[PDB]
């Protein structure tokens, strides 16, 4: 459900930049 | 088997050679390869205090072996020997902050290396050497010496920020690489640690990409 | 300055050479070979796969006995294989991991290697302590070594990235002869069967014919628009074939001093890394950068088949002296035999 | 300076121009004759019997 | 220079035990298999034991099985033969001989010098002739035979020729019935027909005065011939 929320509303976290920064 | 005795002995010799090859390959696998590039005055030869063919350097910090290759000696066309370094962990680019023409062809080399058809999935550790010396020099004279179009105050902050932003803006393959920029102090003690961190991060990203989780 | 006069004289000589070549072009090879019946579709299957290398394979060379083989890879190892039994006879550690060529002596007693170190290393295979040890390290080149070929146990020819070729003696280890005249890096060379002449190709989009005795160029063949990465020699000894980066191969004759035939197709848009001829000479095998090897009819320009089964670039290609088998090596750390 | 290079180029071009040449037809005929002469000796052009083939074995 | 030096023999009583040792110098001992071969006080050569490089395969003869143990110490260039429950049939002179195996290698190339011990399904080789009076400059042709044909599917005929001069260890002459070893006079030649073989010597000299043996390497145990002696 949380991933559904992030996907459909607030798309801003759905970019490679967020994952790349979080992994680092 | 339908073999003779000598045939069996030859097979045994071949098996021993295979075993030796396996051990040597597994030993060579436990290493990290780096491509050390930059101007002759950049200080690449003194990048890590731990220390005509290709120039080779080797050092181990925090249980990790690193082999840095300097290939500035090879003055032939880079197109026909740059594919021998496609399987390396990272490119370590050193820039001389003080000298201006030096940093200019440093940008030229940076763009040339970053825009290759081979290094489309490799990252750069950019060491801005001569930090405080160039800071005092930029207090004396503005960055207009080379970055003439650049407009900024005489403070070191604006000039250094502009130089870093430039060196990161010549990049075009921003989709599959990430630059790690480090202000290099004269007595900097974090160089080996920074290389360690960058190598670990890029290897984690590599695992993520092959497994498809990235 | 009178340099303009010399330039004009050189231009006049070039025009004279061009006119002389054009006068001899009465007809085309295709017109003569129109009546020749096609070779027929060729079906080749992988007989032996040689495993053991753990990095990209850059060069290979066949033995005179037609059973032994030598291969070079960037792992830092030189490996001698027995093709029949797929057995490793010798493994040789190299001081420099960056190796890009290898050679097998005609007698089978020596091997050679070299690369970005700018040294040609000669190793002896027959020894009383039962091990391979370095016999010589020929130095004297300014750029990377591209190719090397033995003449006998005493002499060797190398080509390097200093836009130069060299002939070396070994018991003295000194540069006996030097061949200059190119403007770009020399990438390949091929010895004529009579081992008295050879040809070379360079990145200046040209090939040159050299006499080993004299030491000066005799003929220059041009017509390519990019670097020449490989060169072979016709079995007769009066023609040769080339391969370039613009996805074409050409056949040049010695007597007519002009090209006779070009091997290109629309689908092929990648460069050629290696080239070879068969025993009869009517089959031209050429590797490519699309992970493939194409077999052309040397007289009619008709692809008679392909050799697929490599997962990466085909770097080295070789046809055996008796003509029994063809061997290929790829960047995927594999050598294969296609009979 | 490069004047000696120009003299070398002129001399080499003069030497190369003086070589005698032959027409395309005779060279093509020689190549074709060599190709037809060794048709049987080529194992890779024709098929190879099992007895002759060393790599066929297993 | 290659030197295999063996020591450890002497006089022992029946039921004793002795550990003969063999030291190598001047070559890569780790890449060579080693054979122990004995010669009776006045008789022909007999095979005893074999150990391969890397200590992966070990063979003993039927006579000395259960009592002899062959070992090697690669980091110290040493070979050992431990013998227990000795008998009068074991009195002999023992030799170390090296062998290497790949495509086109010469085995049994170098023999040892000899250590003397004096206690208080097999192919039969046939060297019928024993004494040959010879004159320098002549030609001689020694012949020997076999029980099973020494020809294999690979195309090799596994027959080896050795010469023992008076007071010298045996020396390899020909391997695989046709190939001349290194350092041998060119006047020597070998020929065979799969079951019968001949070694021909042209321009005989005082050097070629001694006992000639032919041996088979087709399968274990390796068997020798009686020996044909050429004397002036």
């Amino acid at each position: 459900f949380n991933k559904i929320y992030i996907i459909l509303f607030k798309p801003s976290r759905n970019t490679i930049e967020e994952v790349r920064c979080s992994t680092a | 088997c339908t073999l003779s005795a000598e045939d069996k002995a030859a097979v045994e010799r071949s098996k021993m050679i295979d075993r030796n090859l396996r051990e040597d390959g597994e030993k060579a696998a436990r290493e990290v390869k780096l491509l050390l590039l930059g101007a002759d005055n950049s200080g690449k030869s003194t990048i890590v205090k731990q220390m005509t063919g290709i120039v080779e350097t080797h050092f181990t910090f925090k249980d990790l072996h690193f082999k840095m290759f300097d290939v500035g000696g090879q003055r032939s066309e880079r197109k026909k020997w740059i594919h021998c370094f496609e399987d390396v962990a990272a490119i370590i680019f050193c820039v001389d902050l003080s000298d201006y023409n030096r940093m200019h062809e440093s940008m030229k080399l940076f763009d040339s290396i970053c825009n290759n058809k081979w290094f489309t999935d490799t990252s750069i550790i950019l060491f801005l050497n001569k930090k405080d010396l160039f800071e005092e020099k930029i207090k004396k004279s503005p960055l207009t010496i080379c970055y003439q179009e650049y407009a900024g105050s005489n403070t070191y902050e604006e000039a250094a920020a502009y130089i870093q932003c430039q060196f990161e803006d010549l990049n075009k393959r921003k989709d599959t690489k990430e630059i790690y920029t480090h202000f290099t102090c004269a007595t900097d003690t974090k160089n080996a640690q920074f290389i360690f961190d960058a190598v670990t991060d890029v290897i984690i990203k590599n695992n993520l990409k092959d497994c498809g989780l990235f | 300055s009178e340099l303009d006069q010399l330039r004009q004289e050189a231009e006049q000589l070039k025009n004279q050479i061009r006119d002389a070549r054009k006068a001899c072009a009465d007809a085309t090879l295709s017109q003569i070979t129109n009546n020749i019946d096609p070779v027929g579709r060729i079906q080749m299957r992988t007989r032996r796969t040689l495993r053991g290398h753990l990095a990209k394979i850059y060069a290979m060379h066949w033995g005179t006995d037609s059973r032994l083989l030598v291969s070079a890879s960037q792992d830092g190892k030189l490996i001698i294989w027995d093709s029949y039994t797929t057995n490793k006879v010798h493994a040789i550690p190299l001081r420099s991991s960056w190796v890009m060529t290898c050679a097998y002596a005609p007698s089978g007693n020596y091997v050679a290697c070299g690369g970005l170190d700018n040294i040609c290393s000669i190793y002896n295979l027959k020894t009383r302590e039962g091990n391979v040890r370095v016999s010589r390290e020929l130095a004297g080149h300014t750029g990377y070594l591209s190719c090397c070929r033995f003449l006998d146990d005493n002499q060797i020819v190398t080509s390097s990235g200093d836009t130069t070729c060299a002939l070396w003696d070994i018991e003295t280890g000194q540069q006996t002869t030097t061949f200059t005249g190119h403007t770009g890096d020399v990438m390949s060379l091929s010895l004529a069967p009579d081992t008295r002449l050879f040809v070379s190709g360079a990145c200046d989009a040209s090939a040159k014919l050299w006499d080993v005795r004299e030491g000066m160029c005799r003929q220059t063949f041009t017509g390519h628009e990019s670097d020449i990465n490989a060169i072979c020699f016709f079995p007769n000894g009066n023609a040769f074939a080339t391969g370039s980066d613009d996805a074409t191969c050409r056949l040049f004759d010695l007597r007519a001093d002009q090209e006779l035939m070009t091997y290109s197709h629309d689908n092929i848009i990648c460069g050629i890394t290696s080239v070879s001829f068969s025993k009869s000479g009517r089959l031209l095998l050429a590797g490519y950068d699309d992970f493939n090897c194409n077999v052309w009819d040397a007289l009619k320009a008709d692809r008679a088949g392909v050799l697929a089964g490599h997962d990466n670039r085909v770097s080295c290609l070789g046809v055996t002296d008796d003509g029994m088998a063809v061997a290929t090596g790829s960047w995927d750390s594999f050598l294969k035999i296609w009979n | 300076a490069s004047i000696a290079q120009a003299r070398k180029l002129v001399e080499q071009l003069k030497m190369e121009a003086n070589i005698d040449r032959i027409k395309v037809s005779k060279a093509a005929a020689d190549l074709m004759a060599y190709c037809e002469a060794h048709a049987k000796e080529d194992p890779l052009l024709t098929p190879v019997p099992a007895s002759e083939n060393p790599f066929r074995e297993k | 220079d290659v030197q295999l030096v063996e020591s450890g023999g002497g006089l022992v009583q029946p039921g004793g035990s002795r550990k003969l040792s063999c030291s190598a110098s001047g070559f890569a001992f780790s890449s060579f298999g080693m054979h122990w071969v004995r010669q009776a006080p006045e008789k022909g050569l007999e095979w005893v034991a074999y150990i391969s490089s890397g200590s992966g395969t070990i063979y003993y003869a039927d006579t000395v099985k259960g009592r002899f143990t062959i070992s090697r110490d690669d980091p110290k260039n040493t070979l050992f033969l431990q013998m227990t429950s000795l008998r009068s049939e074991d009195t002999a002179m023992y030799y170390c001989v090296r062998s290497i195996y790949y495509y086109g290698s010469s085995p049994f190339d170098f023999w040892g010098q000899g250590t003397t011990l004096t206690v208080s399904s097999d192919i039969v080789m046939t060297q019928a002739t024993s004494s040959v009076p010879v004159t320098p400059g002549e030609s001689v042709s020694i012949s020997c035979r076999s029980s099973k044909s020494l020809l294999h599917s690979n195309g090799n005929t596994y027959l080896y020729w050795f010469l023992q001069r008076p007071g010298q260890s045996p020396q390899l002459l020909i391997y695989r019935m046709s190939n001349l070893a290194s350092g041998v006079p060119d006047r020597f030649s070998g020929s065979g027909s799969g079951t019968a073989f001949t070694l021909t010597i042209s321009r005989l000299e005082a050097e070629d005065v001694g006992v000639y043996y032919c041996m088979q390497h087709l399968e274990y145990p390796l068997t020798f011939g009686a020996g044909t002696k050429l004397e002036l």
